[PDB]
């Protein structure tokens, strides 16, 4: 989430559009802005995975964090043996956080940035 | 849209991306490039060794003349002579459409223009590798560490006024103790300064600065000096074929600071220089699969370490597990630096994020590719495959997007054999290619930020620039006592009527209908391809292959008064700047 | 006269003298710069003794926080946002165009760059001092002797690498109990080492020598380390704003030994040190308008006294009653240090033969001048007048031939207001001045060897570099509680349609028909501008002004490839005499 559904999309139509080789292909190769896509191949595979330490499930046991390479960053567990159930997912609440702040940590360090920049 | 027919008659249409492509080369190198990098590197001539000629005859290519030959050009009487060169000489240019042939001894495996930054109007030269024994094939996973010679060949300015009469002089060589070299790559800017440059005797004026890919699994760079300023500081008495012993700047190879536990990599296969200012990385794809990347500028003593020679060693700052077979061919992004194409004998082609080398932004599987191109404005990549599993006559040229966009790969030429080599020049954004069955072509691309679908027809884009054919009159010997290459030429004066002159429908019976031919030696087949990048001399190309021939052509239809205008604004500019 | 188009927009004979200059003035330097000079005079730890907060209160600058400013940079979208900024901070560089914003917490009357060798690659610096008060105004015939502080500013290396997310450092300054400052000059070269030089614990490594003209008659010279040396030697939970006590290498003022009569000489108005090695020889003018020469090195009983403190006295070998009428501002010939030229408030420009003092080589008789700059290949000066006695329309900027090439004066610039400073770039050909009316242009001068009536519409040869208008929101207080200062900054990154952009319009609006305004404090009025003299950062400028805002701008148009050729040559040279 960078912004408004209707403006991230109007963003994008701009820089894919845009006459300047080094712009539109900037946007069009680094697949954080193309997560998924039309011949892409999705990214919804795992980039990294980080066990907590013992003790932090609701059971006795250890948690496992898994980051996909699409950046979706989830807390796991497997509270029966057989099925691993996502807790909670980190990217989503980051997310709301920062939209809610206008992607500003500290309140007036920066103006509110164009989004078509 | 845009209608009726260009003054060079292809539609307007067809040529309007050949002209946007113009400027969207000149604004990029204003950005990217530099008129001066390496300042370190500077030639200095006590380090350039000129072996005797006793010494020398080890290093040089073993063919003495070329094969007998002649040369068909569209529109002209036969001329009817055959003619030969002794190694290391040159025909005449032809007065009128100033192609030349030239001699190297050996089968072409490696070839570049030395990059020269626009406006400068310099003399123009060729780095080309001739393998030293015509029936020689070595195999790819075994290192080789032969004796061989790097070739520097000057064509000189390459302006109308000089073209005709004109001549390539080979004007040095170096002899090379490291194999046979696979790829050359030039930095692509800021190593070439002005041949008058004031400098002291020992430090020569820099032409260039040259990667060299060896089977030996090293990378070598020299840093090039002018031929004037060695010749002037070599005793004038000495034999004219200068064969110089040199001492690198740099061998670059892959290792750590004290492990002796040789590489699994093997041979070096392919270069990349960083594409854009500073050039500070150099990238090259090995045997085993790896992308390796060195650091060219780098202090630190976990990277540098200088030889008893003076020379450094330089060990990379990073590889990854690309392929997993051969890295046949790299490419790397003009237009953002952090991108790379890779290209393997497992037949995918491969885009990296090279800030996330731990998945690549894209796979697709293809046929076996031989060589990529990225062209700086599109999005996607032109590949020649070889056609070993590709169905029968679905072989050819293809240009493949990125992905973004989505459109489905644009079959620009059917080709039936292997194509050996392409280039695109960003100047024309046109690919050149060349083929086992000796045919040379040229494509010009649709502006690929528009569907492909909608192409009419290809054939209407795409053109032969020359074909050879052997004609009777396996061994190399066998072959050139019982044949003579007969090299047919195009006029490229212009592409008027262009389908229904003889060159067209020559070619378009070599697509589909024709024939692999085996069972002899393939001299007639052309090994590499190499469109100008220099915005002087933008519209000439030049190519060579198994017959050791090596001949430059000038795309005179595609030279156009846009890039003249051009070359002489910054013509204009660079006088002004540099005196 | 070279024709066509240069890649930045301006035609190639109005760009062809700022490429020349970069030669010319690469070539002085390797001839009459050195690298070491003065080698006694160098900082001692027990010298700088570090002021505890409360003894600082008295010497800082009374304003703790700017005006409130908003910058606009041209075809950006608008920032709408007012920024304020503390006493001793910086906003961070734009992103794009890395102009930098700081403020010194009072009106700002002197300023210059910390100059360090070629090739260097250093941290940069500059130093300056701004008044205590926003409105207190000090009389020319009184002797001030309050108290004052000299900040040292360190703006990076400027770099490309470091520019954006730059900002300013406050890394120290020294609290002086000698009145304002009304020009400050460093050691033009010799003065610098690498801040990695080992030295004894006592001593530290040297950064510059820099002489104040100081309001109670005097100049002062300091010699200056790096701040790493400082901070190494200052406890560690030290107060963060570093005011420092310093004993002077030297006090030089007017006299004789034994001499107990006061001199009438009154303030020191302005300084020069001789431009050529080993620099030896500083002047200074004064109210009085005598023209005064202290020999630096002179050990002569008769010259040289030494302070119970150790430091010295130094009373002048030479003095000339140059005007009659306070004498304002010097330069000191580069080309052949035997001639100075000088301007005073008889509103005469006198060049000296200093071997032949009693009659100067000419004088001119012109309107009220402020400052003088003298670019290394031009004979002449250029000329930064105060309006009141210029008929109007026709003040502005001359430039004035010193009168054997007999041109008449060359009118580069219009302006309204009273240009307050003047700096011309060596390294460009530039030059740069600050007007009442708030606004910074920049002006290439043609080649002064050839005659400037030929020059048949200068406007097109200069561009503004921003403009400070007070937008509504006598005393400081009162202006700034009702007031903002809205800074429009000019796109530098090229030229192109300079004549029909908006900034030019605006400023060709302000040229001739403008009104000036006398109701305010002018509290946009911009009063130094100086271009970097190191060939690092040559590109860069700094200005500040009442508002006690300092701007630092990079000229990107001017900077130029030959400029990124010579600063790599340079590295090279100078990586390899010092490592």
């Amino acid at each position: 989430k960078v912004g408004s559904k209707t403006e991230v999309a109007e963003c994008k139509e701009k820089f894919a559009a845009s006459k300047d080789p080094t712009v539109s292909q900037t946007f069009m190769l680094d697949r954080v802005f193309n997560p998924e896509g039309k011949a892409l191949p999705p990214m919804r595979g795992f980039k990294y995975t980080s066990w907590s330490p013992m003790g932090c499930d609701a059971n006795g046991r250890c948690l496992l964090a898994a980051l996909t390479m699409d950046n979706r960053l989830t807390i796991q567990a497997n509270l029966n043996r057989l099925q691993w159930v996502q807790l909670v997912d980190l990217t989503e609440i980051y997310g709301e956080r920062l939209y809610e702040t206008s992607y500003r940590l500290s309140k007036n360090e920066a103006p509110e940035g164009n989004l078509g920049d | 849209h845009c209608r009726g027919m260009a003054p060079n008659g292809l539609p307007n249409h067809i040529m309007a991306p050949v002209w946007k492509c113009l400027h969207l080369t000149k604004d990029f190198r204003e950005q990217k490039h530099s008129y001066w990098e390496f300042a370190e590197w500077i030639p200095l001539a006590w380090k350039w060794h000129l072996l005797s000629e006793l010494e020398a005859a080890p290093y040089l290519p073993q063919e003495e003349k070329s094969p007998l030959f002649s040369v068909q050009r569209e529109g002209l009487p036969e001329d009817g002579t055959l003619y030969r060169i002794n190694r290391f000489s040159s025909i005449t240019a032809h007065p009128e459409r100033w192609d030349v042939s030239f001699f190297t001894g050996g089968p072409l495996w490696a070839l570049d223009w030395c990059p020269v930054p626009e406006g400068a109007g310099a003399s123009q030269y060729v780095a080309l590798f001739s393998s030293p024994d015509m029936n020689e094939t070595h195999p790819l996973s075994q290192l080789h560490s032969g004796p061989g010679l790097l070739q520097l060949w000057g064509l000189g300015t390459l302006q109308q006024e000089s073209c005709p009469g004109n001549r390539a002089h080979f004007v040095y060589g170096i002899a090379c103790d490291n194999g046979c070299i696979w790829d050359l790559k030039f930095c692509p800017s800021g190593a070439w300064e002005l041949p008058g440059t004031p400098r002291k005797a020992p430090l020569l004026p820099r032409l260039g600065l040259l990667a060299l890919a060896c089977s030996d699994g090293k990378v070598l760079l020299f840093s090039l000096p002018h031929p004037e300023a060695l010749l002037a500081q070599q005793p004038p008495d000495a034999v004219k074929p200068a064969i110089y012993k040199v001492q690198c700047v740099a061998t670059l190879q892959v290792g750590s600071m004290q492990a002796t536990d040789p590489s699994e990599c093997g041979q070096c296969l392919s270069l990349a220089w960083m594409p854009t200012r500073p050039h500070q990385h150099l990238a090259a794809g090995y045997y085993n699969g790896m992308v390796v990347f060195w650091n060219l500028p780098t202090n630190s003593p976990l990277q540098r370490i200088r030889l008893s020679d003076g020379s450094l060693k330089l060990y990379p700052f990073q590889c990854f597990l690309a392929h997993d077979q051969a890295v046949r061919t790299l490419q790397w992004c003009k237009a953002n630096s952090h991108f790379l194409v890779s290209a393997g004998s497992d037949r995918k082609i491969k885009f990296w994020d090279l800030r996330r080398p731990y998945e690549p932004i894209n796979s697709i599987k293809r046929f076996l590719s031989t060589e990529l191109a990225w062209l700086l404005p599109y999005n996607g990549v032109t590949v020649a495959q070889d056609n070993c599993y590709a169905s029968y006559g679905l072989c050819g040229i293809h240009y493949i997007d990125a992905g973004y966009l989505g459109f489905k790969a644009y079959f620009t030429a059917p080709r039936k054999g292997t194509v050996w080599s392409l280039s695109g020049s960003d100047w024309l954004g046109t690919i050149a290619a060349g083929d086992i069955s000796g045919e040379l072509i040229a494509a010009i691309l649709p502006d690929m930020a528009l569907n492909p679908i909608n192409v009419k027809r290809p054939v209407e884009r795409r053109f032969p620039i020359y074909k050879a054919d052997l004609i009777p009159y396996r061994t190399y010997t066998e072959t050139v006592n019982h044949h003579y290459l007969l090299f047919q030429d195009t006029d490229l004066g212009s592409f008027h009527d262009l389908l229904r002159r003889e060159p067209m429908l020559r070619m378009q019976e070599g697509e589909g209908h024709s024939q692999l031919c085996l069972d002899r030696l393939q001299l007639e087949a052309i090994h590499k391809v190499r469109f100008s990048p220099n915005l002087d001399s933008y519209g000439w190309l030049v190519s060579g292959g198994q017959s050791g021939l090596v001949r430059i052509h000038f795309v005179r239809g595609l030279a156009s008064p846009l890039g003249h205008r051009m070359q002489l604004e910054s013509r204009a500019h660079f006088n002004a700047m540099f005196q």
